[PDB]
């Protein structure tokens, strides 16, 4: 897997 | 929302089970029919990878048929190479294939297909 | 083939168009009914998306039916946010509606959105 | 975009 997009 | 949180593999996990779904002939609705040579496929995909597929299937009458035949001069080959392309990402383009690969996609309107074709044949020139 | 080349953005732009159909209400063919709230949606992205959505449109029965209703346990909020989660890839995971989300992942057998769920909560512990 | 996978 999770990421800020 | 501007607080969303995003998994970077989630789109290519679609895809695959897409393909898992197409490669068991699970929930396909259409046949395509290049040459008497028969296609099996999921509508939405194939709207979602083409301008002509995007455009025969949101017409009132097209959208409701089972069967599309494609113009004779299309290369059966080349169609499948299109078609595992649409569902993984991954293109087989050789020297003995390229131009047919090419040809169909501009029927298809794949642009940048069409793009990455041009430039393989112009480097071998 | 080992000789294919990728474009890497491919099933991102995939999974775009899916939503955008969805949005224009385009060959979406089936509700799902969650405490009266109806969501139209693609019977194959749920089935790529869920471990009881593949269960359910692979039964014999199931797979034909244009209408599903879930538990009246789960919430309609929750269901939402994972149906969006879905068709982009981005999980709107706030406060007040964590312990609905994960709830509903588990319902619906989504294993990394659970885990993800889990290890936000016990951060705020 | 393309890559070699
Ligand atoms: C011309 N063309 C293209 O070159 C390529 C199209 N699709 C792919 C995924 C191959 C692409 N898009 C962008 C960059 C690279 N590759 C393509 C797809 C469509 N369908 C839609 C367009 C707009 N909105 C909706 Cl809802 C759909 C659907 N389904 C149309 C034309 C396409
Ligand atoms: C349990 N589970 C999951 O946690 C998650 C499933 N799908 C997503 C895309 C959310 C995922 N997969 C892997 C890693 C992360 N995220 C999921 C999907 C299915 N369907 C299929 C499985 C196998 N083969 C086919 Cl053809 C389908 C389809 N359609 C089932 C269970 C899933
Ligand atoms: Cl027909
Ligand atoms: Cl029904």
């Amino acid at each position: 897997a999770w990421v800020i997009p | 929302a501007d607080s969303c949180i995003q998994f970077t593999r989630h789109a290519s996990d679609v895809l695959l089970n897409l393909n898992r779904l197409r490669s068991r002939d699970i929930l396909t609705d259409v046949v395509i029919v290049v040459s008497r040579e028969q296609f099996r496929a999921h509508k939405t995909v194939l709207m979602a990878c083409s301008g002509l597929f995007y455009s025969i299937f949101t017409d009132q009458l097209k959208c409701n048929l089972s069967v599309i035949n494609l113009d004779p001069e299309i290369n059966p080959e080349g169609f499948c190479i299109l078609l595992d392309f649409m569902y993984t990402s991954r293109l087989n383009l050789r020297e003995g294939n390229i131009m047919a690969v090419m040809a169909t996609a501009m029927y298809l309107q794949m642009e940048h297909v069409v793009d990455t074709c041009r430039k393989f044949i112009k480097a071998s020139e």
